[PDB]
């Protein structure tokens, strides 16, 4: 395991106010696939000036996503107090295939202080938190939001400099507002600009802090770091995880002004992740020092077939999402954002299934039992169970004697104990496990030819 | 160029063989028609073409330029990749392809080949503007 | 072969272009014409090979303590480094090595985007409960390997010797997984999937205390809800630690930069071949081709540039510079042959003589066995395109003749 | 008039450029059709050779094969069947001449 | 030993896992809709 | 539908469309093929 | 996909796959030929009109 620092010590965590109302703002930015959002470059290659389809993980054109904003926590002029947050920590989403984050679409624009609506500031780019993992359930007082065992969190710190990466299980504390203690409500992360962003020597462990102000972590296998130069570019970052581990997408160290995402690392992270959360992030500003943070959109990726415009240089700049409609699918097929005027046939518009109906035979057991019963037969004598109109439960069986050898051919495993049959036909015998082999269909030997034989 | 390709292929038969006489039937095919459409087309008599052909009727179009007026605008507008009958082989590698799927130079990669007409331009031309000068009469 | 049955007679089909053109009507005879043969192949003049070169890929964590039981393997990924299978190989008693989509050459010697070791602790009483064919708990709810990507397992003993590695108390396996849903009437086994953890390792301890333990999870609603449920077994402890390995590999998701280690010659970079026909192999991907200098197009980090039909077209090495990649191409062979004569010429189309009495250069390629007349015909019987003909003379050497 | 007639409107120029782009597709077919795999591991037959053993690899090079059987088998009967339809066009020539 | 063989439709695929039936998975109540279908093996789907 | 097989289908290229591509062709033909016919059987002047 | 694990329920679906693919091609082949047909047919009812 790996050593990530002490623990925090304190008694307590900073209150969180959760008041989901101030965040409930309306700033689409769906994903416009004709200019390329969203999209991770195709990994073990380039091209250059073509057009082509290809089949990747990508956003659905128009997809509005999920927006997240981080905002100031409460003060008193130049004494910051409690932390304000959304309810993202409770918001649990499934992973699927992973996502992709648009990061700093405002900035430079003249936003929100999200917690004092009448105040206006420049907007900011900020970075996203994630909390990921395999499992998912309530804290002592009920709120949801909790994980366990090994939880991946993504956590930027240094106000924007670093992002630190790390695998590990998260101890709820026990202290006042922390999730094993008293008046809980959320966690959060958090950064005190007036000491943590100092011109010079940023403090690269304020939210890694903080976040251990709610957990102890134990067991971390990993925590790795990767610099950010700061900026107020748009930049999209990305997540899918493989066999291999998550593979972490990013455009700003190859394509920052254009958007395109490359992998910049992979975490050796094994389990599936199955669900993910937004670590809500409240900035420790005093009253009068409030800024706007830009929102961040996350989008869900799927297996969609992409019509990919390489420019000479090799980025993705236009896109054509070929299951959108009608039209772009006729994109697709000519491979070409421009097709001559006609009229075309394209794919159906699919019926789908409102539901299922089933019909099986329901009663009587089939019935193992004459197997059980008395000296089975030799080899060439065995005896043979037909069932038909019945129920079958194959571990019912096998759960009574000790299995050596179970394999299965022209049929999977999965498939034998769960499918239905016009029959079922169990043959039965006494059988010496040294001589295995020579009921293989390979084999030359008596068995197989003089005594029993499979279809 | 893979041996063990090359043995397999083998239990298909005479496959190549048939691929090959099929299309040298269908090439010889097009020559036979070309020389067919040309006997025809050709005059057995036919006065010259010279500036002023036509006289108060305008056939400068059709005139001589040697490929007509008419006859290069036809197919300067329609865009037809070259085939580099003379060096083509050379061209793919000195400049390599003009563009994405360049089927010119797809030939040397590929395994096909673009043959030349049977009859080159000018001679095309010779019959065409023999066959302008033997309207009228 | 003659009435008699002997061979009297016979034709190398590779001898020369006039050859291939009998052998491909299988006959002696054939008729007078321009025919179209196997075009003259571009042969390799070399090779030109750039491999990941640097560190080891490192399977010390493997040596070290006790290995998982098998619902919990460990898993190694390697990428950009250099594998060697004897290294680790040559630690254990093999007991069975076998691979599937992969040859036993290969596994050994091939470049990979990654190379995936999955190790566990395993009897090898239960061998055959890691087979693809497998219906018992250890394929249904352990560990099962990729049916996309090639594999390889490996069963092995450690060694009296090999004191790093440490024994568990007994060897375990998951011989239930399930979930109960809400109605709680409904039990749905839950199958490992390939490469994958079962859902039930987080209720299932490192080891099973003993066979029959029951495990139970409450799931949360964003679970399902309901139960998840599995059972554990156990199997005796042997003398010396029995261990399966898992191997995956993927070729080609990233540089195939896992390869065996390569002494390199300094006659395989390609800044010293320019312009020649090589074989290659670049991070795994090969084949043959031309490489020449040429302004860079594409993403430099991608390494290699494909055209819109898929081939290699261009590469960015790691001497710093980027290469177009031409296909060795092939030299187009037409054969004229006159019946009458048994003479014949070869025309090599759309072909500078530069390449090749000598060679004729003419409007449709470069024709060797043809003299230039300055002759003109209309009784052309072996046209050769635009308005040239072949024309034998009677034999003589064919005559290229003009149209008239 | 017609010195203004090549152009989108001018159906006998779009015959034209037709039939130059019916000689493309015909070509794109052998151009396209090699990277294909046809269920192979690899539209190469080295890359099959490389990974797989005689008794594999010649399963995946026969699926080569068969893909490009397939292909030679429809491009020429394509060109039999344009080359039939030409020579008809070009008897049709010989009459309006 | 115990070979099984199993046969695939010479008759209603009648031997099945036991199933716990919902009552929204019968055709009746489903009438004019897409639906999956599993008839007694018999799969697909359709409209009843 | 089945989405394994549609992975599968995409091995043997992009075969859909050239059968799409080959049928809108033969099918523009009738449209011209019809629309030449007609427009030679048009009189320019009849009788009622 | 029902009865089968990948490895071979890959080898299944590809014999439906070649088996359509054929079908597809065949038909295809058969609407040029009867198209091109019926083209040179329309230009007979040209000359009859
Ligand atoms: C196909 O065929 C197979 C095999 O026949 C079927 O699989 C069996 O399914 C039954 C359930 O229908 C399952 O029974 C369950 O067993 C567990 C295990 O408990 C044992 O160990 C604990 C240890 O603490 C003992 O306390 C317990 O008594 C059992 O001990 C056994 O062994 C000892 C010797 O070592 C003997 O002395 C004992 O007598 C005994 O044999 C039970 O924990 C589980 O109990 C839950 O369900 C029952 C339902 O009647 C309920 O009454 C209990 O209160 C409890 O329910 C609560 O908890 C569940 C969550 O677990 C929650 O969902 C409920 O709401 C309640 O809160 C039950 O008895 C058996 O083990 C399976 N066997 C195998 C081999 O798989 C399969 O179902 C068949 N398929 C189909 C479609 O029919
Ligand atoms: C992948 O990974 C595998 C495994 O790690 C690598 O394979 C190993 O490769 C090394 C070489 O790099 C190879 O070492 C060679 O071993 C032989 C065997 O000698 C042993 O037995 C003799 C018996 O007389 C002993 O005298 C000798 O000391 C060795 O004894 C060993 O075992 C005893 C216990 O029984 C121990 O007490 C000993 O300490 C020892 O462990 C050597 O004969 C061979 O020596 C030659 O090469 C060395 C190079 O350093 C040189 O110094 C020697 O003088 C000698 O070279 C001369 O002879 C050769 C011809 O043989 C000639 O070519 C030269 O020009 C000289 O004239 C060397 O030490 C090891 O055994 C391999 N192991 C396995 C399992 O395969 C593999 O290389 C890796 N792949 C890649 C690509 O890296
Ligand atoms: C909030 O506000 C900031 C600035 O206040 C914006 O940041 C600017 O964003 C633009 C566009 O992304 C950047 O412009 C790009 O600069 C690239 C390099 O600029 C460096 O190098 C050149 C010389 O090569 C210098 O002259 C320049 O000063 C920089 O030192 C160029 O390479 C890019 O051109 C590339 O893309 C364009 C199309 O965008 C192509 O036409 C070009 O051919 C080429 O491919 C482009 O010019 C600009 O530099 C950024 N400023 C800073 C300080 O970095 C934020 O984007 C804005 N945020 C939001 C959300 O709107
Ligand atoms: C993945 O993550 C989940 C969730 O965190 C883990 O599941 C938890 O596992 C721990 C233990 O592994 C459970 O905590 C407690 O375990 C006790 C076991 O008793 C033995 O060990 C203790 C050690 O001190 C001895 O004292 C004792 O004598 C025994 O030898 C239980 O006894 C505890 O019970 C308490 O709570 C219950 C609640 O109903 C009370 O009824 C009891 O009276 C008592 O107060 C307790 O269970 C923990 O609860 C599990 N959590 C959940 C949510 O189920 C997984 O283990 C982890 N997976 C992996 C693979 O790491
Ligand atoms: C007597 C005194 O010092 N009062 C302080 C408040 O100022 C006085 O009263 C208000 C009505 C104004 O008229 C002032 O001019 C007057 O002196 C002080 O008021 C805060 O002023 C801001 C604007 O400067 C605004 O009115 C604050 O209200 C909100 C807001 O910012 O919009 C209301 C929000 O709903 C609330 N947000 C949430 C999530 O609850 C926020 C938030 O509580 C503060 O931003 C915390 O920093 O306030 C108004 O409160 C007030 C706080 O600065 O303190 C009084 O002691
Ligand atoms: C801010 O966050 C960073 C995470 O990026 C965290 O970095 C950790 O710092 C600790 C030291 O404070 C490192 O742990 C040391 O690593 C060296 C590596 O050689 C070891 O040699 C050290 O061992 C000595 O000290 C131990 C202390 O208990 C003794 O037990 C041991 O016997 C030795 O005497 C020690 O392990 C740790 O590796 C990094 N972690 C990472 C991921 O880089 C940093 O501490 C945080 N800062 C604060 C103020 O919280
Ligand atoms: N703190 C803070 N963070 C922000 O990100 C922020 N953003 C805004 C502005 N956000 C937005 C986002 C989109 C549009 C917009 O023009 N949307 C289009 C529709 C786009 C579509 O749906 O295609 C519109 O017409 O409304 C306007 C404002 C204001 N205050 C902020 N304040
Ligand atoms: C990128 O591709 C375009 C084609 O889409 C190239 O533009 C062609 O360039 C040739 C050069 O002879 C012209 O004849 C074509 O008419 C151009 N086509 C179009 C659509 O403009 C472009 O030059 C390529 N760029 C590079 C650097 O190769
Ligand atoms: C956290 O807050 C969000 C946003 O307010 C809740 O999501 C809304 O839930 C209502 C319930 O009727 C829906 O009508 C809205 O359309 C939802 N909004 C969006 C953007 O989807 C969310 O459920 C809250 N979660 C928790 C755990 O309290
Ligand atoms: C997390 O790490 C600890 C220490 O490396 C593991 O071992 C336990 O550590 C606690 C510390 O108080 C001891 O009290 C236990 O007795 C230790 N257990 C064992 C078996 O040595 C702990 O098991 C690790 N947890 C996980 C989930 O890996
Ligand atoms: C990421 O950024 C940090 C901070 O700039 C780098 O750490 C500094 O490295 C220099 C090297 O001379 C040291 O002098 C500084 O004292 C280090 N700073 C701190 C806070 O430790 C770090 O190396 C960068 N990481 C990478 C991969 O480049
Ligand atoms: C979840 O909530 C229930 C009651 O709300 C409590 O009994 C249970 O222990 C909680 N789970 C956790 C992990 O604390
Ligand atoms: C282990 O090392 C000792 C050292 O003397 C040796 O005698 C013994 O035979 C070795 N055992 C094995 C299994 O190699
Ligand atoms: C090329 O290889 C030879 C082999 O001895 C070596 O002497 C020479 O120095 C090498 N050249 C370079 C540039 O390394
Ligand atoms: C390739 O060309 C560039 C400029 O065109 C040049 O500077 C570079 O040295 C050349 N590289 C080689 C290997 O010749
Ligand atoms: C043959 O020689 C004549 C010389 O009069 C020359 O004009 C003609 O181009 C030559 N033909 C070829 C193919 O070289
Ligand atoms: C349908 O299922 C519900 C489930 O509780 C049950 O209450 C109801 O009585 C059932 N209806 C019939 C007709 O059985």
């Amino acid at each position: 395991t790996v050593d990530v620092g002490p623990d925090s010590v304190k008694s307590a965590c900073i209150e969180v106010d959760i008041q989901q109302t101030f965040f409930d703002k309306t700033w689409p930015r769906p994903i416009d696939v004709s200019k390329a959002d969203g999209i991770i470059y195709p990994q073990g290659r380039t091209y250059s000036n073509i057009t082509i389809t290809y089949q990747g993980l990508f956003p659905y054109q128009g997809d509005h996503g999920d927006m997240y904003v981080y905002s100031a926590g409460h003060a008193t002029g130049t004494t910051p107090q409690k932390l304000f947050v959304a309810n993202y920590s409770q918001d649990v989403k499934q992973f699927a295939n992973g996502f992709v984050v648009r990061i700093g679409a405002a900035a430079n624009s003249t936003g929100t202080v999200i917690i004092s609506p009448s105040t206006s500031a420049t907007i900011r780019k900020i970075y996203p938190a994630f909390m990921l993992g395999s499992s998912v359930g309530n804290f002592s007082d009920g709120k949801m939001g909790r994980f366990f065992n090994h939880t991946l969190v993504l956590l930027p710190d240094g106000c924007g400099t670093l992002l630190r990466a790390f695998y590990c299980i998260l101890e709820p504390r026990s202290g006042n507002h922390c999730p094993a203690g008293n008046s809980y409500t959320s966690f959060a992360t958090y950064h005190t600009p007036a000491t943590d962003c100092s011109d010079g020597n940023y403090n690269r462990n304020a939210s890694l802090n903080s976040f251990k102000e709610y957990f102890n972590l134990r067991n971390c296998t990993f925590m790795y770091t990767y610099n950010i130069t700061e900026d107020e570019i748009l930049e999209w970052f990305g997540i899918t995880q493989t066999a291999q581990g998550v593979h972490l997408f990013s455009s700003r160290y190859v394509d920052l002004y254009g958007g395109n995402m490359f992998q910049f690392a992979t975490l050796p992270v094994y389990d599936t992740i199955k669900y993910y959360s937004i670590i809500p992030h409240s900035i420790r500003s005093i009253q009068s020092d409030r800024k706007a943070w830009a929102a961040f959109y996350v989008y869900k990726l799927q297996p969609l077939t992409f019509l990919l415009d390489f420019s000479v240089d090799g980025y993705i700049r236009r896109a054509i999402d070929c299951g959108f409609n009608d039209l772009s699918q006729l994109h697709c097929s000519y491979e070409s954002f421009d097709v001559e005027s006609g009229v075309y046939s394209v794919s159906s518009f699919e019926a789908k299934p409102s539901g299922s109906v089933v019909e099986q035979a329901e009663g009587v057991e089939c019935d193992f039992s004459p197997l059980l019963s008395g000296t089975p037969p030799q080899v060439y004598n065995f005896k043979r169970l037909v069932f038909t109109n019945c129920n079958y439960n194959l571990t019912k069986l096998l759960s009574l004697f000790s299995v050596n050898d179970f394999t299965c051919s022209q049929i999977s495993p999965a498939a034998i104990a769960s499918n239905c049959y016009s029959s079922l036909i169990l043959d039965y015998f006494s059988y010496p496990l040294s001589m295995k082999s020579d009921l293989s269909v390979s084999s030359a030997g008596p068995i197989s030819q003089f005594n029993y034989k499979q279809s | 160029g893979f041996q063990k390709c090359e043995q397999l292929l083998r239990e298909y038969g005479q496959f190549c063989s048939k691929i090959n006489q099929a299309l040298h039937g269908a090439n010889l095919r097009q020559d036979d028609s070309v020389r067919n459409l040309f006997a025809s087309v050709k005059s057995s008599q036919s006065s010259p073409i010279i500036p002023g052909f036509g006289g108060d009727f305008n056939l400068t179009l059709l005139e001589p330029v040697a490929r007509s007026a008419i006859e290069d605008l036809l197919f300067d507008k329609v865009t037809i990749a070259d085939p580099g009958y003379m060096q083509g082989y050379d061209d793919c590698m000195q400049q390599g392809p003009a563009s994405a799927r360049d089927l010119i130079c797809a030939q040397y990669v590929a395994g096909y080949k673009v043959l030349p007409p049977l009859m080159d331009v000018n001679m095309e031309a010779a019959y065409t503007s023999s066959l302008l000068g033997s309207i009228a009469g | 072969f003659s009435v008699d049955g002997y061979i009297r007679r016979a034709i190398d089909c590779g001898f020369n272009d006039l050859s291939q053109l009998h052998c491909s009507y299988e006959s002696f005879d054939v008729e007078s014409g321009v025919y179209s043969v196997s075009s003259f192949e571009a042969k390799p003049s070399g090779s030109v090979v750039e491999q990941a070169e640097g560190v080891e890929c490192d399977f010390s964590p493997l040596l070290s303590g006790t290995p998982p039981q098998v619902y919990n393997f460990k898993r190694l990924v390697f990428t950009n480094c250099n594998y060697n299978l004897t290294k680790l190989l040559s630690l254990f008693s093999v007991n069975d090595f076998t691979c599937s989509q992969i040859s036993p050459a290969a596994i050994a010697s091939n470049c990979y985007s990654s190379l995936i070791l999955d190790y566990f602790s395993y009897p090898l009483s239960m061998k055959s409960d890691l087979s693809v064919s497998s219906a018992g708990p250890i394929s249904q709810f352990n560990y099962k390997q990729s049916f996309s990507n090639p594999t390889c397992l490996i069963l092995a003993t450690v060694p009296h010797n090999l004191t790093t590695i440490t024994k568990p108390l007994k060897y375990s396996y998951i011989n239930k997984c399930s979930r109960l849903l809400s109605d709680d009437r409904t039990e749905v086994p839950q199958l490992v999937n390939a490469n994958q953890y079962s859902p039930c390792v987080s209720i299932v301890p490192s080891t099973v205390w003993e066979d029959g333990d029951y495990y139970r999870k409450q799931l949360s609603p964003l679970e399902g809800g309901g139960w998840l449920v599995a059972s554990g077994s156990t199997v005796a402890m042997t003398e010396q630690l029995q261990m399966g390995f898992g191997i995956t590999v993927q070729y080609g998701t990233d540089t195939n930069s896992v390869c065996p280690k390569l002494e390199f010659a300094n006659d395989t970079k390609i800044a010293s071949q320019l312009g020649n026909c090589v074989e290659y192999s670049l991070y795994g991907v090969s084949g043959r081709g031309v490489f020449q200098n040429c302004t860079a197009v594409g993403v430099r980090q991608q390494r290699f540039v494909y055209d819109a039909y898929q081939n290699l077209v261009g590469y960015y090495s790691d001497d710093g510079n980027y290469y177009c990649l031409r296909a060795c191409v092939s030299v187009p062979v037409s054969v004229i042959y006159d019946k009458e004569t048994k003479t014949h010429a070869t025309l090599f189309g759309s072909v500078a003589c530069e390449h090749i009495y000598g060679p004729l250069q003419t409007p449709v390629g470069c024709v060797l066995g043809l003299v230039n007349s300055s002759l003109f015909v209309e009784d052309c019987k072996l046209p050769l395109g635009q308005s040239l003909c072949a024309l034998p003379d009677t034999p003589g050497e064919m005559r290229l003749a003009s149209i008239a | 008039a017609m010195q203004t007639g090549f152009t989108t409107t001018n159906e006998a120029f779009q015959k034209v450029q037709d039939a130059v782009n019916n000689n493309a597709q015909a070509l794109s077919k052998l151009a396209s059709e090699l990277s294909n795999t046809f269920g192979a591991i690899s539209a190469s037959i080295g890359d099959i050779i490389q990974r797989l053993d005689p008794p594999e690899q010649d399963a995946q090079i026969d699926r080569l094969i068969n893909g490009r059987l397939t292909t030679l088998n429809a491009f020429v009967a394509q060109q039999l069947v344009r080359s039939e339809s030409a020579a008809l066009s070009a008897q049709l020539a010989k009459d309006k001449v």
